[PDB]
């Protein structure tokens, strides 16, 4: 019944905090772990003393970020053995995350995962949170995913990748790191939700009304949308009740397993209808990955409503969009939109710039227009690899230069795989 | 893969698990390794309710496999009179030939399914159809001393 | 990636070195006795980087320099053991610093380096200040670097090397010494800030209108630059946080790691700055070649990578806008095949005596101009074979000069290649 979450690099770790902050508010769980109040034990385990502990591992090749976890609001929530830190970071280098530094700590990390999996009876699989451009996030994750495909091979693994964006980008080589992990993590991931930090930036500047967002701003918005996807697993809905169903509903091709997530509504803290929010799911401005689905074919599409929702309003709003817009599907797909509803209201953080809304929706749709995002990375990659720029850093940390090309071909092949489906 | 679960379901005969798999959009005309559709498997192992469900959701009644076996071939071989009549009602090819040159009438005659022989005949089965060796269903009744089948073949 | 071990070698090394410790001790709120009298946590957040008391080793063959440091303002704070000094001086002979006399002492220095590294939670790398036209700072410094490089290959090597210019010393052997030293730095250091005395004089003379600049005047510009480039390292911040990440986003090709630093606004020694600059004004001290600490014209080449550090309270929105502006309004000057090669970071704590400031670290191919000047002076000297008996007598071979000459010219050619490169 149980799902294990893993957080790799600052991105994973800090988005993790935002998600487990938000999970504990949605489940009425206290910062100390207590609860004055099952479906939610998919994510949490239980102590003999009435304390509810997350089924989570935090990993970073450097203390600073995870140190703030275990001296913060939720320091008591996690067991200290779950929070793992090295000393030398990967320094924005996939090679160090995967080869040089990652091998020094991979075994300790896999060991601490076994301790959480041993507590579980019918383990489903893994949720994995990590950046693309980060050295740890790219290199170590891809390594950990390889090794989880051995030590737990017969079960699911889901990604929550943070797609890079120059507005918050810390490194020049982030295209490299993105391509390198996506190549080596392609075969080992069953489904993967990309999060373009540019879209999250754009959304927070427009709909949250912030001049220069911070990471807290972006992570909170992101955690809201992650909660919307994992709500089906935490409250026992009708749709997407276990990790296999994500692949069944959204993945009709092992490789092409990258859904576009769209979330409405994002209301500043300074109500809409069911129809209004469902139209916003087909507005590009509210997507998590910047692309144009109008330029692409849908392989599948799920709608996860939560809150004050009448099942008939949904069917009206669906028929509205199925008639009054031209959402092109592939011919070999069930042309019907899958739906599920969870009547509990979207929780926000007390203090949050995001307002409590009466109802909300998160549309998960495996459109071929998301290939546009791969094209933007591949292009940036090509410019730098044309001059072998920054390549010596990678090659000097245990990586063969060939691996660059093998990865790029796998990304070129993936761009062809998206094309042939959509023609 | 939902097309492989539907193949397994139609074979093992889990009527509910066929309906469920079809409710998630499973491929009704999915082939296994040797080209066998779920209709092949349901008609082989005598699962009448699954046969009628697949036919009503757009299964190719005349789908062949790697050996040219139609569902009517396999139903008449195993001796499923109920399914033979359902297949014919959905426009099955009574005189389909397979890689060995046999028609459904050949297989029902060899296995002694006299009631199915009579049904096939009344739907215009070709008594003069020959197999590879050159033998008709009537030749099979003569060569195998089967006077009950010889009589039903000339009725 | 926490602690940094600092080294200063030779006269110049300990001069701009001590000046650097003066500047960042104030900024972090440390007095000469070594006690915190600040009033902010953003000051002691990453004090562990440069301090324990400085993590600084002082080196010179010239024993007099010992006292010039301790008799300075913050001279009391440095650990007595970390002073390592020879009996005689090198006398502008790179060979004496690298092979003979400087080599005799280098072991004693490595013993102290080891001692300071031994008690580090997690070392980042090293930081050496020195001049290149000297005998000790160049010859023994480069020998120290290699000796550390091989004893600590898992660490960064970061130098603040100052280039000789006839405008500051008429010694003609400096082209030899600096050429030999550049032949070392291109092979032995991950990143090197090129401090050009030619440019320091031209700034004190022409922009600051001082008819006779002293070392102190040139050293003021340097110490302020160093605190600027080390702002990311010393205060909390997302971007260019540690030495390795910096070099990762600054150095695309291992040999081309010579940064052209420059910062703004340019102030005199303790002058009054009534009018504080605006964000667009600071931003327009980047291409402004009168703010470069290296005597090169960024207009004459192309930027491979750029790091901008804005210090003070100001609009992060406006800085982003101005930087995004100045990049695309001069798009032909930034290399196209490295996307998002310019990176900007802000620190709220301004430098001493200024309300706002901005430092501009750039890997510009124009730096080839600097290496051109050194090589032409080297070749003019070397073709007449002047003063070679100094170096050869100390065990050097005439061949070495040819190799260093050729190797610097390869370094110039490489910069010229990537300048003329195209994305197409
Ligand atoms: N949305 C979001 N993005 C983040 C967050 N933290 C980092 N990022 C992005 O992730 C990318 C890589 O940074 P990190 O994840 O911190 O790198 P890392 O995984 O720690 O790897 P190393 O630091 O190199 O060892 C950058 O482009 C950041 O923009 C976060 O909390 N939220
Ligand atoms: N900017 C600056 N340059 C110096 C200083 N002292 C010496 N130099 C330069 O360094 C070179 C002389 O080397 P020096 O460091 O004095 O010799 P060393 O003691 O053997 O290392 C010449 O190019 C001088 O112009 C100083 O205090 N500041
Ligand atoms: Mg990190
Ligand atoms: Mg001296």
């Amino acid at each position: 019944r149980e799902c294990i979450s893993i957080h790799v690099g600052q991105a994973g770790v800090q988005i993790g905090n935002a998600c487990w902050e938000l999970y504990c508010l949605e489940h009425g769980i206290q910062p100390d772990g207590q609860m004055p109040s099952d479906s939610f034990n998919t994510f949490f385990s239980e102590t003999g003393a009435g304390k509810h502990v997350p089924r989570a591992v935090f990993v970073d090749l450097e203390p600073t970020v995870i140190d703030e976890v275990r001296t913060g609001t939720y320091r008591q929530l996690f067991h200290p053995e779950q929070l793992i830190t090295g000393k030398e970071d990967a320094a924005n280098n996939y090679a160090r995350g995967h080869y040089t530094i990652g091998k020094e700590i991979i075994d300790l990390v896999l060991d601490r995962i076994r301790k959480l999996a041993d507590q579980c009876t019918g383990l489903q699989g893994f949720s994995v949170f990590h950046s693309f451009g980060g050295g740890t996030g790219s290199g170590f994750t891809s390594l950990l995913m390889e090794r989880l495909s051995v030590d737990y091979g017969k079960k699911s693994k889901l990604e929550f990748s943070i797609y890079p964006a120059p507005q918050v980008s810390t490194a020049v080589v982030e295209p490299y790191n993105s391509i390198l992990t996506t190549h080596t993590t392609l075969e080992h991931s069953d489904c993967a939700f990309m999060v373009d930090n540019e879209a999250i930036y754009d959304i927070c500047r427009r709909n949250l009304d912030i001049e220069r967002p911070t990471y807290t701003n972006l992570n909170r918005l992101i955690g809201q949308i992650v909660s919307s996807i994992t709500a089906s697993l935490r409250f026992d809905g009708a749709l997407n009740v276990d990790l296999t169903e994500f692949q069944t509903n959204l993945v009709p091709y092992p490789r092409a397993h990258f859904p576009l997530a769209t979330y409405a509504p994002v209301i500043s803290a300074e109500q809409l209808s069911v129809a209004e929010i469902t139209n916003a799911c087909f507005e590009p401005a509210n997507q998590m990955v910047k692309c144009d689905p109008r330029h692409g074919k849908y392989m599948a599409c799920c709608l996860l409503y939560r809150g004050d929702v009448v099942p008939k309003d949904v069917n009206a709003a669906i028929a509205t969009i199925k008639t009054k817009r031209t959402i092109q599907f592939v011919d070999w797909c069930p042309t019907g939109f899958k739906v599920g509803i969870n009547y509990e209201p979207p929780t926000v953080v007390p203090g949050g710039d995001l307002a409590k809304v009466q109802r909300a929706v998160c549309m998960l749709s495996n459109t071929t227009a998301i290939a546009e995002a791969w094209a933007r990375l591949d292009h940036k990659f090509d410019l730098m690899y044309a001059k072998r720029a920054f390549v010596h850093w990678y090659v000097g940390e245990g990586m063969e230069e060939g691996e660059f090309s093998e990865a790029r071909e796998d990304m070129a092949a993936l761009e062809k795989d998206y094309e042939e489906v959509g023609v | 893969d939902l097309g492989k679960k539907l193949l397994e379901a139609a074979r093992a005969g889990q009527d509910d698990e066929v309906r469920i798999l079809m409710a998630n959009g499973a491929d009704v005309n999915a082939t296994d390794a040797s080209g066998l559709t779920p209709l092949h498997l349901a008609a082989t192992y005598g699962h009448l309710e699954i046969v009628e469900v697949l036919l009503k959701h757009g299964a190719d009644v005349n789908a062949i496999d790697i050996m040219g076996s139609t569902p009517l071939h396999l139903a008449a071989l195993i001796g499923h009179l109920e399914i033979v009549e359902v297949l014919l009602k959905h426009g099955a090819d009574v005189n389909a030939v397979d890689t060995w040159g046999d028609t459904p009438l050949h297989l029902a005659a060899i296995m002694g399914h006299l009631e199915i022989v009579e049904v096939l005949l009344k739907h215009g089965a070709d008594v003069n159809a020959q197999d590879k060796f050159g033998k008709t269903a009537f030749d099979i009744s003569i060569d195998n001393g089967n006077e009950d089948l010889a009589e039903i073949l000339q009725k | 990636m926490r602690e940094i071990v600092h080294i200063q070698a030779g006269q110049c090394g300990n001069q701009i070195g001590a000046k650097f410790w003066e500047v960042i001790s104030d900024e972090h709120g440390i007095d000469p006795t070594g006690s915190y009298h600040g009033d902010s946590d953003l000051q002691l957040e990453r004090i562990n980087v440069y301090y324990n008391v400085p993590r600084a080793i002082l080196v010179d063959l010239e024993p007099g320099t010992m006292d010039s440091v301790r008799s300075g303002p913050f001279g009391q704070i440095f650990r007595p053991d970390n002073f390592v000094f020879g009996q005689s001086g090198a006398g502008n002979n790179w060979a004496k610093g690298h092979y003979t006399e400087g080599a005799e002492l280098v072991d004693s220095v490595l013993d102290v380096v080891r001692k300071e590294s031994e008690s580090c939670d997690c070392l980042q790398g090293f930081q050496l200040t020195h001049s290149l036209g000297g005998g000790t700072g160049s010859g023994m410094g480069t020998l120290l670097i290699s000796k550390i490089r091989e004893e600590y290959p898992d660490r960064i090597m970061n130098t603040f090397s100052v280039v000789p210019s006839p405008k500051v010393s008429d010694t003609v052997v400096e082209p030899y010494n600096a050429t030999l030293s550049v032949h070392q730095l291109v092979e032995n250091t991950d990143e090197t800030y090129c401090i050009d005395n030619e440019a320091l004089y031209d700034i004190c003379f022409r922009t600051l209108k001082l008819t006779t600049p002293t070392y102190g005047d040139l050293n003021h510009l340097v110490s302020a630059t160093m605190s600027g480039v080390t702002t990311c390292l010393r205060f909390p911040g997302q971007l260019n946080a540690d030495l390795r990440k910096l070099a990762v986003n600054m150095v695309p090709f291992p040999r081309l790691h010579f940064f052209m630093p420059g910062f703004a606004p340019l102030t005199s020694r303790g002058s009054q700055q009534y009018r504080a600059l605006t964000v667009p004004e600071l931003t327009q001290q980047m291409f402004d070649a009168k703010n470069m600490m290296a005597a090169c014209d960024p207009r004459h080449g192309r930027y491979l990578t750029v790091a901008a550090v804005f210090r003070g309270r100001m609009s992060m929105k406006e800085v982003d806008e101005q930087m995004l502006n100045v990049q695309n309004k001069n798009s032909s000057y930034f290399v196209e095949w490295i996307p998002n090669n310019v990176k900007t970071a802000v620190c709220d704590i301004p430098p001493r005596g200024l309300k706002m400031s901005a430092t501009f670290i750039g890997n510009s191919t124009a730096i080839q101009e600097l290496f051109k000047r050194i090589s032409e002076q080297f070749t003019a000297m070397f073709r007449r074979k002047a003063f070679l008996h100094w170096y050869t007598g100390e065990g050097m071979d005439e061949m070495e000069f040819t190799e260093a000459e050729s190797n610097m010219n390869d370094l110039v050619s490489e910069y010229q290649q990537y300048q003329d490169a195209t994305a197409d």
